[PDB]
């Protein structure tokens, strides 16, 4: 009788991050 | 010129950073042009510039200027960085569909994090080999062997990423480790596991008071429910989603929460309720111009007005449901 939906919520994601900040590192 | 290489990138992370790609992306694009010799700078910003463009979906240039950026760190030796862009490269893929290379690029950003005794490195790899698996067993069309294999190295993933995440005492981690391990549970037909790991989400949620995350667990926990028969927790879960998702500038949100709380009201037999969840979840497909949606919810409407001997209403929603069913043919 139903049509159920395929929703659900999954979590945040991510990505690896660089910054011009990071100059003074060796 | 103006400004410097560095002065355009600094101003592109900080647009970025406040939620304007676009502009970001133009900044970090100047800083590109007018360029620099200093190469560990320049990947950076190539970096940078990989993920702008993935937040705003060009996932081929995202992968371009990810993979500018792999070719530096490694004529540098920037190990970490190799690590980073590595990552980026596996996750764009992800997206892009292509999961067997998204797994061999997360799987160096682990290996190379190990390496590096960089835990946190390490357990970010970990979330992100489960999200490629599970993205992975959903394509297969989710009992076929190749969505189970893939769905089960998920959760291996899941779980590995959550030991180590409790191990450095990152409990927002454990929180996100939980809400996708328990909704790969819940494709796998594991639904009191699903329940288990959701209630930890919620838990986790509510000590950080994340209304967000909240919702999700609510969400999560309603469709756990429904397919362990338990109809009135669900509908008392979805409820709770509802209070939140009505006030999102996302109507979506609602619309979802209002379907499934139809259903679930239909499950239950009580017909007048599930027309009333399920109208509001066609206002706004309608809103929305989600066709296939309005089909969906014609098709409810008309099952539930059946029920209820509404045969004039039945029929109106049966009309509209055969035009959509044509048009989306």
């Amino acid at each position: 009788q139903l049509l159920h939906s395929d929703h659900m919520e999954m979590e945040p994601e991510t990505m690896e991050t660089k910054s011009v900040t990071d100059y003074f590192s060796k | 010129m103006e400004a410097s290489c560095l002065e355009l990138a600094l101003e592109g992370e900080r647009l970025c950073k406040s939620g304007d790609c676009r502009a970001g992306v133009s900044f970090f694009e100047a800083a590109v042009q007018v360029g620099t010799e200093d190469l560990k700078t320049l990947s950076a910003i190539y970096s940078q510039l990989g993920n702008a463009y993935f937040y705003l979906h060009d996932y081929a240039k995202a992968l371009e200027y990810h993979h500018h950026d792999l070719t530096l760190a490694r004529t540098i030796g920037d190990q970490l960085g190799e690590a980073k862009a590595s990552g980026n490269l596996g996750n764009t893929l992800k997206v892009l569909g292509n999961f067997d290379e998204a797994i061999v690029c997360c799987q160096r950003h682990l290996d190379i994090s190990r390496e590096l005794n960089d835990k946190v490195g390490e357990a970010r790899a970990l979330y992100n080999l489960g999200n490629v698996y599970h993205a992975k067993g959903k394509s297969f069309g989710c009992f076929p062997e190749e969505v189970r294999d893939a769905l089960q190295a998920a959760v291996d993933f899941y779980e590995e990423n959550l030991s180590l995440v409790t191990a450095l005492g990152d409990r927002a981690a454990q929180g996100r480790a939980f809400g996708n391990l328990g909704n790969t549970h819940y494709l796998l037909g594991n639904f009191r596991d699903a329940v288990i790991a959701h209630e930890q989400r919620l838990l986790i949620a509510k000590e950080f008071g994340d209304k967000a995350a909240e919702r999700r667990a609510y969400s999560n926990l309603g469709n756990a429910y429904i397919f362990l028969g338990e109809f009135e927790t669900a509908s008392e879960y979805y409820k709770k989603t509802l209070l939140l998702a009505r006030q999102l500038k996302d109507r979506a949100v609602e619309a979802q929460s209002c379907y499934s709380l139809g259903n679930t009201y239909t499950l239950l037999q009580d017909y007048e309720k599930a027309i009333d969840y399920h109208l509001k979840h066609l206002a706004i497909a309608q809103e929305l111009n989600d066709r296939i949606g309005e089909g969906r919810a014609c098709w409810s409407l008309g099952n539930a007005y059946t029920a209820l001997g509404n045969h004039d209403q039945a029929m109106h929603f049966a009309e509209k449901h055969l035009e959509i069913s044509r048009e989306v043919g």
